RNA sequence: AUUUUAAAAUUAUUUGAAUUUUUCUUCUUAUAAUUUAAGUUGUUUCUAUACAGUACUUUCUUAACCCACUCGUCUUGAAAC
RNA sequence: CCUAUUAGCUGGUUAUUUUCGAAAGAUCUCUCAGGAUCGCUGGAGUUGAUUAAUAUAAUUUUACCAGGUAGAGAUAAUGAU
RNA sequence: AUUUCACUCAUAUUAAAUAAAAUAACUCCAAGUGGGCCAUUUUUGGUAAGCAGAACUGGCGAUGAGGGAUGCUCCUAACGC
RNA sequence: UUACCGAUACCAAGCCAUAAAAAGAAGAAAAAAUUUUUUUUUAGAAUCUUUUUAUGAGUAGAAAAUCGUGGGGU
């Protein structure tokens, strides 16, 4: 008998393995694993992990924010691990290098026509295997409506979570608990 | 019928199986029922801070960028 | 293409002229320490005059019990002391704070004042050593001073003579000497406890409590 | 690397001057110093032992005054209580 | 069946012997900043102000200050965990706590001390020295004071 | 030496002092002589004294001297006289008894076992105060005065204690206790 | 007890039975974890049915060979033996139980002159 | 199949030094070997000069020493009268 | 026949190994053989750590606080006597 | 009070000690549980109870093994082969 | 006062699994006969391969990996 934690097994959290069976990820996946053991850089130790993530913590990126997040160093390449969706919103491009998972058709259409450039991540490795000008970048990975859910249930005091309802007009989750008149607020 | 009516037997350990949760101390905490007249003058001031500043590189930038 | 293993090949060699010449001074600081004991007590009788020694500075903490059946506070202390099963024994330097520690455990424990040759038995015979990455440290017997140099070389501690020195005389290395050492795995006694229940100091047959040098026999019986 | 044996490093001697540089050079000497001819400690026994009647004389005298001190104690203990029994 | 405000503090909030009445003049000059350190001591001459049962000598960080009251973080426990909770007491419940006085005053000492070795250029150890083992001592007695013991007998 | 014959009592000579304060600046100095299994009992008694006697504990105190006392001639028998304090189940007592042997620790073991056997007095309850050689013609108790005739001489009437080897189970004839 | 047999080890034999299953007829002997509340055998009380363990397991070295050092493979047909051809050390052959004797004797001659050994060779004749 | 290496120790020669002054004195200078390094190797028999036995492997049946209450279940607690 | 009505209650609830591993407190409840909720538990995942150090600690030390239980007292008060 | 510039306060042993301290922190989903009982020490009601009610810790429960002849809770000690 | 006996606990060693870790995407070795033959092997599956260390009770409950059955594609 000995007293120690856990019995003495160390315990990690959190992803071990591929868990999509996608043929060209699982390749990615060797590729990168090897380049993060056989390097030491910090940068494929990230990909590397950042690829076995879940969907939830890959997110798209809109073309706004990348160029804005590039917008001080231009003659770098932005790595994400996500996809690159296109932004109505934004006016115009400029000249961007995009190494990312995949590219929605509108967002790769105008990053070429801006003369920019979409790589994958097995061009990456080619190119720059040790991560040299990359910037490694990923989008909100807490914007998504899930989370807006979570938190302190809605109900305790001061919280902003999202209940759940068939419906949001007047009739529904709206009386008493949220307003003065109808016992207590929250 | 009768039963127990109350016991803290084994709560302690309970309590100790996931520690005694501390609170993570945040640098800052919000302001929002606290001495109004002083955090209202505060907002004043880091208005006034900001706009010196941000002229400031404004003028810079300008004179930089042509 | 072959200047690398001749550079390491002449390090290692420079590493042990080093490490020697460290353990003869060693040794003459031990005889002379002893002799100069010898003789200033000699002399304190000698003249109308009392001479105390100073405290040991470092005591060998042997676990007496079992994992079951603790209280709290004594479970904590265990852990912070690094004795976990029942015959494990470790190195604990002498302060306020340790001895306060150990005052919360001393009915489960016994423990002594070491003395060199004991140190030196218990680091080359039930020695084992702390290896790997920073908690993940792999328990491997010390079988040459390659680990040790890797670990703690920063503070020239190239060797098991170095780490028995700093353990038997409280040196500047001692924190991390005990810590990069794994907690000692000890035999049962080869004659048996007297009674684990009762103490030491107790006027009947027991075995907890501050052996002070008696904790030597013991240990050698346990080894 | 593969675990090998773990050799005795106290009684197996290649691995024990590989641990200790200066053990064979410490093992010799004592070695040596054994290997004395009995003809010096037979002649000088009495040399080496005659130098210490002082050192006697003085370790009488101190467990003289500690066993007079412990007698006076019992003497006043016993005048204490002879002078208590009236 | 009972648990009111100030059920079970008939002694803690108790004046001491000879202590009652208010509080000094005096107390009102006490300097408070925010972010330092305080004792909540209730001071049942004063009603307004004061503090649960709970938090009498609990030790907080000013968190707001106010033309005469304090509010102080203090650290409760509640089963698993702990939380901060934000009491808001009276100045004449509150008090500048010495919980860091030995602190302050170190290090204007270490300051001071490391200054003038740094000066020097000597590599000092500046940390606290948690005394432990003494050395030995070559200490003289004369003999007509050493006094023998025996154990004493039964009256 | 015969380690089935020795017993593990010796007597230590501690000398103890308080730790010098502010208030005196040397505290007078104490000594005593505890018989103990060893000199970490011995010491840890001299500690129990120094508390229950002077308000002296061990964590204000210090060790100016711990040492074995040998005897003279531990070949030589002598009278001890023995005063004792002890309590009992329902009260505390002081006696004095009497032994004769070769070395005061030696008395001291026979006390501890006269003790247990005739009161069961635990060790715990016993505390020794004054062991002392004791004259011929100041001995008290008759059977140690019974001892000290001109010639002193008895028969063996003891049962042999044979060595193991040859406690042999069966016997060809019975033997004899007369033996002599 | 333990059986040595050169290299191999069995760190068992005498397979374990289901608790009760000598003294029930419905309760086969092929074993069931007991679940039980006061189940005796679940709880190991001394002296009845110990359960298996995964500490019984052999050594993966030999984990899985004959008596003869050899893996074995069963075969349907001669076109089942070829990748023996070059791993007759290491494998030995067992023609399937629902062979018939032709194929039996094809299989054995082909087998012969792999020099691959034949574990029911004498089956059928 | 590129650490059973290197080092360490030992033996035999070898250069210088040191010292406790030498037939196990130590420290390196070089070479050659060894193992005390660098987790068991050798010899001789037998099985046996057989083709399955009285041997060896294995299953089963019987004993013998020690141990062993009836499972499932509700229950604080079941072998439960 | 509606109807396989309903049951906070009793009984049963079917392969193996491996790993982790409880609660019988608490709050509300026409609630007291029930439920929801918190606590305790598993699984999933991220952020970290992987740098013998920081976070951290049912531990001590140093410094500083708060207490009226054991004891004590009855001539300090009150209440007894 | 905030903001910007200065200057610099141990770290080569870490602003006291010790620490198989990151086996951490956080989030999500969800199970079972929500009759407990026993021992030491404290303790209320009761003449008392293997009685009823509480406090601390450890257990039994959920757990075998060695001992206590026997024994859910005692002692040793917790369990791969 | 000694010696001894005595656990599924402790110690050394082996093996199984669990956890973690160090690391990894190509060349002849031996033996037996008689320079020539013969016998073995001559590896490279990433939830994989090699090696290392620690660890292993468990109801209710949870998960993983495995084992089977009827039927359907291949």
């Amino acid at each position: 008998g000995i007293a120690l934690k856990n019995v003495g097994r160390i315990k990690k959290h959190g992803r071990k393995h591929l868990v999509s069976k996608n043929p060209y990820l699982r390749l990615l996946v060797k590729l990168y694993n090897f380049l993060a053991r056989r390097t030491n850089a910090n940068f494929n130790k990230i990909i590397a992990k950042r690829l076995i993530m879940p969907k939830r913590y890959r997110p798209p990126l809109s073309l706004s924010k990348l160029q804005y997040h590039m917008a001080n160093h231009p003659n770098d390449i932005a790595v994400v691990v996500g996809s690159i969706t296109d932004d109505k919103r934004l006016f115009s491009l400029k000249q961007l290098k995009v190494c990312a998972l995949r590219f929605t058709e509108t967002a790769r259409k105008r990053i070429e026509d801006a003369g920019g450039e979409c790589l994958t991540f097995d061009q990456l490795a080619l190119k720059y295997p040790t991560g040299k000008k990359c910037v490694l970048l990923r989008g909100p990975t807490k914007a998504r409506t899930a989370e807006k859910h979570f938190g302190k249930a809605p109900g305790k005091p001061k919280s902003k979570a999202r209940p759940y309802v068939r419906s949001k007009g007047r009739k529904f989750e709206k009386a008493r608990g949220r307003r003065k008149s109808r016992a207590y607020k929250k | 019928a009768k039963s127990k009516n109350h016991t803290n037997h084994n709560q302690n350990r309970k309590a100790h199986k996931n520690g005694i949760k501390k609170p993570k101390k945040h640098k800052f905490m919000s302001r929002k029922g606290l001495d109004p007249n002083f955090f209202r003058n505060q907002k004043y001031c880091l208005k006034g801070i900001q706009k010196k500043k941000k002229e400031l590189k404004l003028k810079a930038k300008q004179e930089k960028n042509n | 293409a072959a200047k690398k293993i001749k550079t390491l090949k002449l390090i290692n060699k420079k590493k042990r002229n080093d490490l020697r010449q460290r353990t003869l001074r060693y040794e003459e600081e031990y005889e002379s320490e002893r002799k100069k004991i010898i003789e200033l007590k000699r002399e304190a009788r000698k003249n109308n005059c009392f001479y105390r020694e100073a405290e040991k500075k470092v005591v060998f903490v042997i676990r007496l019990k079992g994992v079951n059946k603790l209280p709290p506070k004594v479970r904590s202390v265990f852990r912070l002391l690094r004795l976990l099963q029942v015959h494990n024994g470790v190195f604990v330097k002498v302060n306020k704070a340790t001895k306060e520690m150990l005052k919360i455990v001393e009915p489960y424990v016994t423990y002594g004042y070491p003395t060199l040759s004991t140190v030196r038995k218990l680091l080359y015979k039930r020695g084992y050593v702390r290896v790997g990455k920073v908690r993940r440290y792999a328990r491997k017997k010390i079988q040459d001073n390659a680990d040790i140099s890797k670990h703690l070389g920063k503070y020239n501690v190239h060797g098991i003579e170095d780490m028995v020195y700093q353990l038997y005389t409280c040196g500047p290395v001692f924190k991390k000497v005990n810590n990069f050492l794994w907690a000692f795995k000890l035999k049962p006694p080869r004659k048996g406890f007297k009674a684990k229940r009762h103490a030491f100091n107790e006027p009947r047959p027991g075995d907890w409590g501050n052996r002070e040098a008696h904790i030597n026999e013991l240990i050698n019986r346990m080894i | 690397k593969k675990r090998l044996q773990n050799k005795n490093s106290l009684t197996n001697f290649a691995v024990r001057c590989r641990l200790n540089p200066a053990y064979k050079l410490l093992r010799s000497l004592a070695v040596l110093r054994m290997r004395k001819s009995i003809l010096e400690k037979s002649k000088n026994k009495k040399e080496k032992r005659v130098q210490k009647q002082i050192q006697k004389k003085e370790l009488q005298k101190i467990n003289h005054d500690y066993y007079k001190g412990v007698a006076k104690a019992v003497k006043k203990k016993k005048k204490r209580e002879e002078k208590k029994a009236k | 069946k009972s648990r009111g405000k100030r059920s079970g503090t008939r002694y803690k909030f108790s004046k001491k012997f000879r202590k009652h009445g208010e509080c000094t003049a005096n107390k009102y000059l006490e300097k408070l900043n925010y972010g330092d350190y305080v004792d909540i001591v209730c001071d049942s001459t004063q009603q307004k102000g004061m503090p649960f049962n709970y938090y009498h000598g609990k030790t907080g960080k000013i968190f707001h200050i106010t033309k005469r009251g304090v509010g102080v973080l203090v650290n409760k426990r509640v089963k698993h965990r702990i939380e901060q909770k934000k009491v808001c007491v009276r100045i004449e419940h509150v008090r500048k706590s010495r919980c860091n006085e030995d602190f302050l005053l170190r290090k204007i000492k270490n300051a001071e001390l490391i200054k003038e070795a740094k000066l020097k250029n000597e590599h000092i150890n500046i940390k606290r020295k948690t005394e432990g083992p003494k050395p030995a001592a070559m200490i003289k007695v004369p003999p007509s004071k050493i006094i023998t013991i025996e154990p004493l007998p039964f009256y | 030496i015969d380690n089935s014959l020795n017993t593990n009592i010796h007597q230590y000579h501690i000398v103890g002092r308080a730790i010098p304060t502010a208030k005196d600046k040397n505290p007078n100095v104490y000594r005593m002589c505890i018989f103990a299994k060893n000199d970490t009992n011995a010491k840890s008694r001299f500690w129990y004294f120094m508390k229950k006697i002077n308000k002296l504990k061990k964590s204000n105190g210090e060790l100016l001297a711990c040492e074995q006392i040998k005897e003279r001639f531990p070949l030589r028998v002598k009278n001890y006289g023995v005063l004792l304090r002890y309590d009992s189940r329902t009260g505390t007592h002081n006696m004095y008894k009497e032994f004769r042997d070769t070395t005061k620790e030696g008395a001291i073991a026979q006390l501890y076992s006269e003790m247990a056997g005739r009161h069961r007095a635990r060790a715990s309850s016993i505390n020794i105060i004054r062991i002392s050689e004791i004259s011929s013609s100041l001995v008290r108790r008759p059977h140690i005065k019974q001892l000290l005739k001109r010639r002193l001489r008895f028969p063996a009437l003891h049962l042999p204690t044979l060595q193991k080897e040859y406690r042999k189970k069966f016997a060809s004839k019975r033997p004899s206790t007369y033996r002599m | 007890a333990v059986k040595k047999v050169g290299k191999i080890i069995k760190k068992r034999t005498k397979k374990f039975t289901r608790f009760q299953s000598n003294r029930f007829m419905r309760v086969k002997p092929a074993w069931r974890k007991p679940r039980g509340i006061d189940c005796r055998v679940r709880r190991r009380y001394k002296g009845t049915n110990l359960m298996p363990s995964i500490g019984y397991g052999s050594n993966k070295k030999t984990k899985f060979l004959l008596p003869n050092n050899k893996y074995k493979y069963v075969v349907k047909n001669v076109k089942e033996m070829e990748p023996l051809i070059m791993n007759h050390t290491k494998y030995c052959v067992q023609i399937a139980h629902n062979v018939s004797s032709k194929k039996r004797k094809q299989i054995i001659e082909r087998a012969k002159q792999m020099n691959v050994s034949v574990i029911n060779a004498k089956a059928r004749l």
